[PDB]
Formats: C-alpha cells, sequence, structure tokens
C-alpha cells in the first residue's frame, strides 16, 4: 500500500523535525548534579543558587523526639549531643532550572549507600559536591571522614572518568565558631593537624589564623584525593562559601566555563 | 526473624537431579533447534530484514 | 642518470600524499563515532589533499622530468586551475579549522549553538565556492594571461606551459590564498595560547604543591608557515622584481608547498580515536 | 537466634550438593558444537538523542520501543527503519521501558519513583503508578492491566492499572533489584537484585519459592530459557551463569580470562541454543548454552551496550548501546 508508506514517511518527517528541535534544546542547556550528605546543608546552597510553619514545627518535633531519646532544662543538654538532627537555631528527585546570563542551566537534586545510579549521570558537565566543613567533630568514622570517603568513591569511578567536581564547604561561620571555641580540637579527631601547617601561599579574608589553618587543612584533605588520580578530565574547585552568600551562582558559572575550556584544551592536545 | 520461617518454607521443596534436568533441557534444545533463525541462517528472500 | 632519482622521489611523495589523504578520508567517513562539525572540516581538507595529490603532483612530476607538456594547451590551463583551487581550498580549510578551535576555546558556551552540521556544511560550501571563484574564473577566461612579449609565444605554443601571470593576479590571488589565512590563523593561535597559559596559571595557583601547548602550536603553525610562506613571498617577489627569481627556485618552493599537503594529515589526525580507527581498519 | 537460620542454610547447601550427580557439561560434551556464527548489522537506528538504557521488542516481532536519558520514548518500526511514535517524558531519566503483549500500552519509568504507562490508541498517560519508593529498574506486562515493576528499595511489586495500587508486594532482597524476567505461562517470575542473589517469585502466592545466590557481584540481568525451567543471570562480575528451577541450583558458568568487563543485558534465543549477552567492553558476546563455549562476538557499538532483545519469531536480535544508536543483528 503506497498510501500507508506515504503516511508513515510524513509521520517520520514530522517526528524528525520535532526531534531536531528537541536535540537543539537539549544541547543548548547544560546539566549539573548536586550530591550531598543530607546533613551538609545542601538545601542552603540550593536556595542560594536559586503548611510551611507546620513543617518547621514538625522538624522541631523530630529534634524534640531526638532530645528525649538521647524540657527547657534538658534543651541545653540536647544541643551538646552529637546526633542526626535539624538546626536548633530556628527553634524523590528534584530538578532546578536556572539561567545565568544568556546561558541555560539545569540542576539535578537526587534524594543511597549503594549509589548504583551514579553511572546513570555521565553527560553532566560537573558534579556539585556539597560537604559541611564544620561537621568534623560530629560522629556516627567522623562525618567529615565519611564525606571524604564518598568523594573518593565518586572520584575513582570507571564510568565517571570524564566528569569534574565542583566542591562547596558550607558552615564556614560554624567552622570558625567551633575552631575559635577550642572544644573538639582538630588534633583530637584528625592527628595530621598537629604536623600540618598553614600553606605558604594563601589568601585569607581579613579571620583568625586558627580558622584559616583549619579551613585550608580541610581543603587540602579534599584536594589530595583529586590530585592523586590521573591528571586530565578531572578537576576539583574547592570553595569556602558561607551560609548566606549570593555570589555562589557566579562561582558555579565560572567553574562550568572553566570545565568546558579545560576539556576542549585537553582535547586537541593543547593542555 | 521471618527469615528463619522463609528458609524453613523454602527447604521443603522437591529436587530433581541435575542429570534429568540437563537431559530434558538438551532434548528440548535439540527438538526446537530447527526453528531457530539465529542458529541456522534464513534464506535471503524469506528474510524480512533483507 | 640523475633525473631518475628525482622521478623516484616525486613518485614516492605522490604515493605518500595519496595514501595519507585516502586513509584520513575513509577513517572520517566510515565510522560514525568520528563524525563531528570540525571533523567535517578535516574531511574537506583531506578531500582537497587527495584531489591535489591525484591531479597536480603526478602531472607536475611529468612536466618537470620530461621538460615537455605532451598534452594540449587547453588541458594545461585546466591543470593550473585545479592546482590553484586545491591550494586555496587547503589553506582556507586550515584557516577554518583554526577559527573553529578559537570559537570552541574562547567562547565555550556559545560554541555548541554557533556550529552545527548545517552550519559546517554551509561553511565548507562557502569556502569551496570562494576557492573556485578565485581559481577557475580568472584562469578559464584568460584574465591571468600576461601582457608582455614574454610567454605570449608560450601561450601560443603547445609544448610550453611555464607559469607566467600579470603583476595583478600574482598579488591578489596570493593574498586570498595565503596571506589572509596566515593573519587569521596567527591571531587565532595567539588567542588560544593566551587562553592555555591562563588556564595553566590557574591550575598552578589552585592545585599547586602537588609546555605541551607551546610545542603543539609550534608544530601546527611552523609546518604551514615554513612550507608555504617562502613560496608566496617568492610569488610576490618575482612579479615585483623579475630579475631575482629563477625558475628552479620557483618550482622547488612550489613543490615544498605541495608536500605540505601530504604532511598535513599526520599533524591534524593525531587524536587517539583516529589512531584506534587506523588500527581497526588495518 | 541466627543459629537456626545458619543451620537451615547449611542444610540447603548440603541438599543441593547431594542432588548434583552429573554436571551439565558432563552430559552435553557429546553434542555437536554450534560452530562459528557471523551476524551482520541488518539495520541501524539513528537519530536517538542520548544513551539508551533499555528496550523491549513488540509482541508482533516487528515494532520495538527504546528509551534514553534524553527523556524520549520513541517507538520504532524495525522493518522500515521508521519511527512511529515519539513520547515526551515528564521525568528526564528512564531506566527501563516495556511493551505490552497486546501492544496497546507502553510502560516507561525511571529514576523518578513514579511509574507511568501510555495509551497508544496522540499519546497520553493512563495512570501514573506512584505508590512506590526508590527508583525503578525494569518493568514487564503480564496483561493489559497488570504490570510488575522492579525497585530500588528491594521490593518488587505487582500493579493493577485500573485500581492504581500495589496488589501485592515482594520482599526478601538485601540489595536493590536490578532486573527481572517473566515466564511464558506468566505464572512465575524471577528477579536479580544487587545483593548477588536471584530469587524466583510466585505471582499468586506472593512469596519467593526459591533463592539463588551463586554470584559474587551485583546482578544486572536475568532472562528465562524458552523452556521456562531455567533462567540465566548476568552479574557485574564477568561470569554469566545459568541456573535451574527443578534442580534448584546452578548448572553452568560462562566466563573467559580475556573478558573482565561487566554485563548489562542477557537474552536467550528462540531455541535457547545461543545465550546472547552484552558487555561493558563495547561488544556483545554470543555463548553456547550447553557447551559453554563462545561462538562469535558481535560489535559495532561505540559505547557500552545496555539492552538486548530477541523477537518472538526469533528473526533477529536488537542491541541498544550508550552510543545513542540501536542495531538489529539478524
Ligand atoms: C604554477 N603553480 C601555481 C602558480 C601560482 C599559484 C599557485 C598556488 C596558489 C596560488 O594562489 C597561486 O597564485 C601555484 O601552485
Amino acid at each position: 500500500q503506497r498510501n500507508e508508506e506515504k503516511a508513515q514517511r510524513e509521520a517520520n518527517k514530522k517526528i524528525e523535525k520535532q526531534l531536531q528541535k528537541d536535540k537543539q534544546v537539549y544541547r543548548a542547556t547544560h546539566r549539573l548534579l548536586l550530591l550531598g550528605a543530607g546533613e551538609s546543608g545542601k538545601s542552603t546552597i540550593v536556595k542560594q543558587m536559586r503548611d510551611i510553619k507546620n513543617n518547621l514545627k514538625e522538624a522541631i518535633e523530630t529534634i524534640v523526639a531526638a532530645m528525649s531519646n538521647l524540657v527547657r532544662a534538658c534543651y541545653e543538654r540536647s544541643n551538646e549531643y552529637q546526633l542526626i538532627d535539624c538546626a536548633q537555631y530556628f527553634l524523590g528527585i528534584f530538578e532546578t532550572k536556572f539561567q545565568v546570563d544568556k546561558v541555560n542551566f539545569h540542576m539535578f537534586d537526587v534524594g543511597d549507600e549503594r549509589r548504583k545510579w551514579i553511572q546513570c549521570f555521565n553527560d553532566v558537565t560537573a558534579i556539585i559536591f556539597v560537604v559541611a566543613s564544620s561537621s568534623y567533630n560530629m560522629v556516627i568514622t567522623n562525618r567529615l571522614q565519611e564525606a571524604l570517603n564518598l568523594f573518593k568513591s565518586i572520584w575513582n569511578n570507571r564510568w565517571l572518568r570524564t566528569i569534574s567536581v565542583i566542591l562547596f564547604l558550607n558552615k564556614q561561620d560554624l567552622l570558625a565558631e567551633k575552631v575559635l571555641a577550642g572544644k573538639s580540637k582538630i588534633e583530637d579527631y584528625f592527628p595530621e593537624f598537629a604536623r600540618y601547617t598553614t600553606p605558604e601561599d594563601a589568601t585569607p579574608e581579613p579571620e583568625d589564623p586558627r580558622v584559616t589553618r583549619a579551613k585550608y587543612f580541610i581543603r587540602d584533605e579534599f584536594l589530595r584525593i583529586s590530585t592523586a588520580s590521573g591528571d586530565g578530565r578531572h578537576y576539583c574547585y574547592p570553595h569556602f562559601t558561607c551560609a548566606v552568600d549570593t555570589e555562589n551562582i557566579r562561582r558555579v558559572f565560572n567553574d562550568c566555563r572553566d570545565i568546558i575550556q579545560r576539556m576542549h584544551l585537553r582535547q586537541y592536545e593543547l593542555l | 526473624r521471618k527469615l528463619v520461617e522463609q528458609l524453613k518454607m523454602e527447604a521443603n521443596i522437591d529436587r530433581i537431579k541435575v542429570s534429568k534436568a540437563a537431559a530434558d533441557l538438551m532434548a528440548y534444545c535439540e527438538a526446537h533447534a530447527k526453528e531457530d533463525p539465529l542458529l541456522t541462517p534464513v534464506p535471503a528472500s524469506e528474510n524480512p530484514f533483507r | 642518470v640523475w633525473v631518475v632519482g628525482m622521478g623516484i622521489v616525486m613518485s614516492l611523495i605522490v604515493l605518500a600524499i595519496v595514501f595519507g589523504n585516502v586513509l584520513v578520508i575513509t577513517a572520517i567517513a566510515k565510522f560514525e563515532r568520528l563524525q563531528t562539525v570540525t571533523n567535517y572540516f578535516i574531511t574537506s581538507l583531506a578531500c582537497a589533499d587527495l584531489v591535489m595529490g591525484l591531479a597536480v603532483v603526478p602531472f607536475g612530476a611529468a612536466h618537470i622530468l620530461t621538460k615537455t607538456w605532451t598534452f594540449g594547451n587547453f588541458w594545461c590551463e585546466f591543470w593550473t586551475s585545479i592546482d590553484v583551487l586545491c591550494v586555496t581550498a587547503s589553506i582556507e580549510t586550515l584557516c577554518v579549522i583554526a577559527v573553529d578551535r578559537y570559537f570552541a576555546i574562547t567562547s565555550p558556551f556559545k560554541y555548541q549553538s554557533l556550529l552545527t552540521k548545517n552550519k559546517a556544511r554551509v561553511i565548507i560550501l562557502m569556502v569551496w565556492i570562494v576557492s573556485g571563484l578565485t581559481s577557475f574564473l580568472p584562469i578559464q577566461m584568460h584574465w591571468y594571461r600576461a601582457t608582455h612579449q614574454e610567454a605570449i609565444n608560450c601561450y601560443a605554443e603547445e609544448t610550453c606551459c611555464d607559469f607566467f601571470t600579470n603583476q595583478a593576479y600574482a598579488i591578489a590571488s596570493s593574498i586570498v590564498s595565503f596571506y589572509v589565512p596566515l593573519v587569521i590563523m596567527v591571531f587565532v593561535y595567539s588567542r588560544v595560547f593566551q587562553e592555555a597559559k591562563r588556564q595553566l596559571q590557574k591550575i598552578d595557583k589552585s592545585e599547586g604543591r602537588f609546555h605541551k601547548a607551546l610545542k603543539t602550536l609550534g608544530i601546527i603553525m611552523g609546518t604551514f608557515t615554513l612550507c608555504w610562506l617562502p613560496f608566496f613571498i617568492v610569488n610576490i617577489v618575482h612579479v615585483i622584481q623579475d630579475n631575482l627569481i629563477r625558475k628552479e627556485v620557483y618550482i622547488l618552493l612550489n613543490w615544498i608547498g605541495y608536500v605540505n599537503s601530504g604532511f598535513n594529515p599526520l599533524i591534524y589526525c593525531r587524536s587517539p580515536d583516529f589512531r584506534i580507527a587506523f588500527q581497526e581498519l588495518l | 537466634l541466627r543459629q537456626e537460620a545458619e543451620q537451615l542454610k547449611n542444610q540447603i547447601r548440603d541438599a543441593r550438593k547431594a542432588c548434583a550427580d552429573a554436571t551439565l557439561s558432563q552430559i552435553t560434551n557429546n553434542i555437536d558444537p554450534v560452530g562459528r556464527i557471523q551476524m551482520r548489522t541488518r539495520r541501524t537506528l539513528r537519530g536517538h538523542l542520548a544513551k539508551i538504557y533499555a528496550m523491549h521488542w513488540g509482541t508482533d516481532s516487528r515494532l520495538l520501543v527504546s528509551a534514553s536519558q534524553d527523556g524520549k520514548l520513541i517507538i520504532w518500526d524495525s522493518y522500515t527503519t521508521n519511527k512511529v511514535h515519539a513520547i515526551p517524558l515528564r521525568s528526564s531519566w528512564v531506566m527501563t521501558c516495556a511493551y505490552a503483549p497486546s501492544g496497546n500500552y507502553v510502560a516507561c519509568g525511571g529514576l523518578d519513583n513514579i511509574c507511568s504507562i501510555y495509551n497508544l490508541k496522540n499519546v497520553r498517560v493512563s495512570r501514573e503508578l506512584a505508590g512506590h519508593t526508590g527508583y525503578l529498574s525494569c518493568c514487564r506486562f503480564l496483561d493489559d492491566n497488570q504490570i510488575v515493576t522492579s525497585s530500588g528499595d528491594t521490593t518488587c511489586a505487582l500493579w493493577d492499572i485500573e485500581t492504581g495500587q500495589q496488589t501485592t508486594t515482594f520482599t526478601g532482597h538485601t540489595g536493590d533489584v536490578m532486573s527481572l524476567s517473566l515466564a511464558p505461562d506468566t505464572r512465575l517470575f524471577v528477579s536479580g537484585a544487587c545483593d548477588a542473589s536471584a530469587k524466583l517469585w510466585d505471582v499468586r502466592e506472593g512469596m519467593c519459592r526459591q533463592t539463588f545466590t551463586g554470584h559474587e557481584s551485583d546482578i544486572n540481568a536475568i532472562c528465562f530459557f524458552p523452556n521456562g525451567n531455567a533462567f540465566a543471570t548476568g552479574s557485574d562480575d564477568a561470569t554469566c551463569r545459568l541456573f535451574d528451577l527443578r534442580a534448584d541450583q546452578e548448572l553452568m558458568t560462562y566466563s573467559h580470562d580475556n573478558i573482565i568487563c561487566g554485563i548489562t543485558s542477557v537474552s536467550f534465543s528462540k531455541s535457547g541454543r545461543l545465550l546472547l549477552a552484552g558487555y561493558d567492553d563495547f561488544n556483545c558476546n554470543v555463548w553456547d548454552a550447553l557447551k559453554a563455549d563462545r561462538a562469535g562476538v558481535l560489535a559495532g557499538h561505540d559505547n557500552r551496550v545496555s539492552c538486548l532483545g530477541v523477537t518472538d519469531d526469533g528473526m533477529a536480535v536488537a542491541t541498544g548501546s550508550w552510543d545513542s544508536f540501536l542495531k538489529i543483528w539478524n
């Protein structure tokens, strides 16, 4: 039947035109994955990059239940405890689409231990790994050590052999507060800090020397895993973002631009 | 807990020796080998893809 | 017994150019994993190199060795047109590849939207059309023919086909073929080197305490410049001053420019994917 | 406490060892080898944007459906290299797709926990099955209204499309379920989890009848022998194993010292003589089910393969790799 063939050809042509438009749209927009420990304040960066009262009260109930499991008199004792809980100061994949100037971006927010879905993400330009820099003292192996192990697992992946990592360190104010207080010193949990010293080249913000030493020690510990592996198609860009920093979006834009530039420069045998 | 009960339930299952199962599977494979376009190439004229 | 060695060398050069261009073209065409917007430009360069090596190199060798153009007067004009077209297409395709690299590095986000398969096809069609306009048109309708008493008899004669052109065409055609691509590619590679140096400085500043670009850019620019620039400066000079330039120097420089075409594939197809394709093919 | 379970497991292992009398290779060593097999790419299906994660042949052995990370679920007519329907997807990520034996419905679910089916007879969703936790791995159609889906929470579930709720739930896997296969009689189905354990379930009863844990790495593929009494599992480890249901233990192991990559899909032939298994090394291998000897290597894919499929008529086998291009291999 010639009519059936003609109809099938017309449908094929229409679908091909729609597919070409969709391919142009897909190539226009980049993709980023946001991986976090859950207690690393990944939501703060998500808000920074881009019923309610009952939910906030519900979170207080979880803290209240955790405090009892571990009221005003006992409230002070609960804060000193080290356990998985929400913030005490106040009391399902997600897709975020944002457009930096004249460019299209799209964020991936995954909602465990096996992480067998990591191989699915291979076309993303970068992985926005978010880790709390003030989580060294809290223990479950310390949470910071667990985050470092997860970063090592992601970095040394056969499937993710050409995906870079954008690294964020929230709770900088919290890190400074814990370092300056002196309780739970870095040397107590990280023996290398006693031998560690401030790097000769550094740009610290007008901050106490101890805070700078701690922050740079954490940054170097994270960067050692990245530098140990083979060079090329892998680069980590540490950042020291605060709890409230509106410049994070420009930082990730610059990091993605550098990722594309360095991929193209490693290609053509230039870099 | 319930794993013990699950294993106890799964234990009471009749078993067929490997020789009989292998012989039956080989007999099936030999019997149905004729109608296997992958095993025996099909004629080009009768091949739908060519 | 001295011409035979030159003939053997010319035959070897022609065979090498043909084999390299054919291998590059068949590697680009056969495997779909190698098809890319820039790889279309590489394919155009390889096709131009193949046409040049299969058309002008053996005929040029026959002209040089026998010192007599056996074929007719009309066919020699066609051969000269083919030569000019091939050279212009090759040089302008090198310029286009450099521009593609500049737009891929300097403007990364806009590079994907700027270049597409249709855009690459349009660019290749435009560059081949401009090469044809520069080569075939001024030759077939005899604008390039000289006006002085010299070589007018050569035009009339059938055996003689030595190149003799006006002071005008020898400058404009030379500019269009080489000088504009030279300036464009120099600016491109300066910008690319600056970007690479900036990136290396950033790597040193960030991941410190734990010259490839210069070498590769040197290879890419130096091969082209050393193999073509002297020929085109001689092209300008002999028209400006006919006393200095002899025929042998002209032919030698032109053939160095020719063998640049055979040198090109081994410097523009060094990617590991191309090596894997070559290994699989043979 | 756990001592009773350990004793039961030891007794099960002893019973399985006692049942084994002669190995499969010991009996099949006298059969003629299948011989060298050369398969050419009958057709190539291009134009698909991103890496394919799964595909499923039609019950008519002609049409097929493929899905990628681009969010496009495009239905292909394999005979004429023509795409009939292109279905945009609400969720960008798709880990599996299914084609109903009736052919009227096409299932498509992925990293989003919600599974959705489409009514082909434009295209629109019928009932987005959302009563699930975790991502999906593979889905199949028992009928036009009952669909069984895998899980990322180690809970294979059965669905009633009209009701929209889980009719029954299957539990017992330590790790996430990565693939499953259905029987010709649709009475029972098996599922290979990430805990290196393959379990056979009874659809009516809702409890695992047996459990096979001979592997060492995560199991990524499972399919039935055409007989229905034997299923072969392809694990992340290079070994591909063939199990039995009446013998209740492993029968054969397919492995070579040259291959060290993983396996992403396993599918039998029409007669079951050839076990076609994909690999992460950009190539698909063809094994002999009985003699356990490789009988050819299929290639032509730039990236790793992810899915396989053999038509009900057995005319040809299809492969969809990460290179965003399917291939039909008669
Ligand atoms: C006889 N050989 C020709 C003469 C002039 C000429 C060549 C190449 C490119 C040009 O733009 C030219 O003007 C040479 O190949």
